[PDB]
């Protein structure tokens, strides 16, 4: 099922694909995007949720909000994870990420817009169908309106194409959160002798109540989420209950049915209200970025993942990608905070290879802060 | 007025510079006399028959579009930035 | 009974304010906030801010969350900050749709 894609269009971009089941081992798909394709393990995974609704992003926060994620990426090998059809804040996500890629001199890291889409909402399907070998399958870019069948994003360059599953109807959204959970257990090689885990967080822009179910799934898994403030619907929902300070079934019900008109049914209202308590009874996966006052998006990833790794374990080992997102953003402020604080013990062959790093890539007030800390 | 000019004297020599290499680009290889050889064979040429302004393919030309802009949108950001922690802006 | 209403009055304090088109503008847009959320109704405020050059105060109460503007709804205001010099609300313009 492995196809190339010749996007017919404004730019002859290429693109590679992969139709998997419900059923698939994420195992299976990660060792396809590695080996197969040559995706050298990411340094940083960031997850998009939401973005498909009708209500889209003011055109102020979608730039912001793709311009921070994008240069953010830019530092390390980052993996964008979107539902990759060209609608809504995706399309404009592939657009910025093409643009970095365009703009790159350095090809060394990479920003890899990889899709993962829904079977059934592909336009055209048929005609990618074929994915011959030698004639890879021309597929032609069309904007749609919000309907029901978009077609996918040129500016995405990798595909997970996804069946639907005969028994359940959610596939698409089991699908993203096992291989974000495979993800975030992987551990890559570091250096010499060393491993690293991969930093994986999720961004979440105007959810509808749908998604509450795999927004909770990916927190049970320990994925850290982020929220944007004036995203639209549940994200607002959920920083204003954050912002009060305290969640009740009345306050969760009034403002679900105040930002959702359309849902009114006991059970599934009840059931929302549960799920959305839960989200916010766990917390410390939770953080809020607000472009009005952070306005740094790398900032914010960086305590959300520290925060996650804190209330993980205290290792060091665990840390590391912290440390190294942390070098490579020149966050030293955050590192002396949180990462090298009482609470972890840090021993010096633990620091040689970020040591390195900072060394290597001229940030001295990481030399600084590693000769400090052993 | 030496006082004026030599305020100002290397962007004054640097643009003459550019005059000068721009105007010998442009000229035939062979120096007068000579230069009749050169008048003669490009006259032949014609009726036989650039390092500066040169046309570039369309998904190139695309590409240093959007180089450029990006360029710019990182001078923009880091003028933004310098500009959030000034003194006045602070005070 | 006055007092009870409360979101119609404002305080107008020369020695703290001293800038009056700021506080008639911020009682105009609460009375039209506290009235209704659509934004045909705020574009007469809107367009008092244009010409006031009060970009912050469009910003924070005009054009928050609350209030939901079309690309349609903001052309004429659009033609007046570009004909007038407002190049602050052209900006906010463009940001907002
Ligand atoms: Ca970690
Ligand atoms: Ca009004």
């Amino acid at each position: 099922r492995l196809g190339d894609i010749d996007f017919t269009g404004v730019s002859r971009t290429r693109g590679k694909f992969v139709r998997v089941t419900s059923s698939t081992d994420p195992a299976e798909i990660y060792q396809i995007l590695t080996k197969q394709w040559g995706l050298a393990p990411p340094h940083l995974v960031v997850a998009l949720m939401g973005g498909d609704e009708v209500a889209q992003l003011k055109p102020w926060l979608r730039d912001t909000l793709r311009k921070g994620l994008v240069k953010a990426a830019q530092s390390t090998g980052a993996w964008i994870l979107t539902s990759g059809l060209r609608f809504g804040i995706t399309k404009n996500l592939g657009q910025a990420v093409r643009d970095h890629s365009l703009a790159s001199t350095s090809p060394k890291v990479r920003v890899v817009a990889i899709g993962i889409a829904p079977w059934n909402m592909i336009q055209n399907r048929d005609l990618l169908l074929s994915a011959k070998p030698d004639h890879p399958a021309t597929y032609p870019t069309e904007d749609l309106p919000y309907g029901a069948v978009y077609s996918l994003d040129c500016n995405h360059s990798h595909f997970i194409l996804v069946d639907e599953d005969p028994k359940r109807p959610g596939a698409t959204g089991e699908m993203r959160v096992k291989m974000l959970k495979h993800i975030s257990l992987q551990r890559t090689g570091y250096g010499g002798t060393g491993s690293i885990e991969i930093p994986v967080l999720c961004l979440l822009v105007h959810g509808e109540p749908r998604i509450l179910q795999k927004m909770y799934k990916n927190i049970q898994n320990s994925i850290p989420w982020l929220i944007l403030a004036g995203s639209g619907g549940v994200a607002d929902i959920l920083v204003t209950l954050m912002d009060r300070g305290c969640w009740d079934a009345d306050i969760v019900q009034e403002l679900l049915i105040n930002t959702f008109p359309d849902g009114l049914h006991s059970t599934e209202i009840t059931s929302w209200t549960k799920l959305i308590q839960r989200i916010l009874d766990h917390g410390h996966l939770l953080t809020v970025h607000d472009p009005e006052q952070d306005s740094e998006l790398d900032t914010v990833i960086l305590k959300a993942l520290v925060k996650a790794c804190k209330s993980q374990s205290q290792e060091a080992q665990d840390f590391l990608d912290e440390l190294k997102l942390a070098v490579a953003w020149n966050r030293v402020d955050i590192a002396k905070s949180e990462i090298f604080s009482g609470d972890v013990q840090w021993s010096a062959q633990d620091l040689e290879e970020v040591m390195m790093e900072a060394l290597v890539n001229d940030k001295p007030d990481f030399v600084r802060l590693f000769v400090d800390n052993g | 007025t030496f006082q004026v000019v030599q305020e100002n004297a290397d962007i004054f020599w640097k643009f003459q510079r550019y005059n000068l290499i721009v105007e010998y680009h442009s000229r035939p290889a062979l120096a007068p006399p000579f230069i009749i050889i050169s008048h003669i064979t490009q006259a032949l040429l014609s009726f036989i028959k650039d390092l500066l302004e040169r046309e570039l393919p369309s998904g190139l030309d695309q590409k240093l579009m959007t180089w450029e802009t990006v360029q710019k949108e990182n001078y923009l950001a880091k003028l933004e930035h310098e500009h959030r922690e000034s003194s006045g802006e602070r005070l």
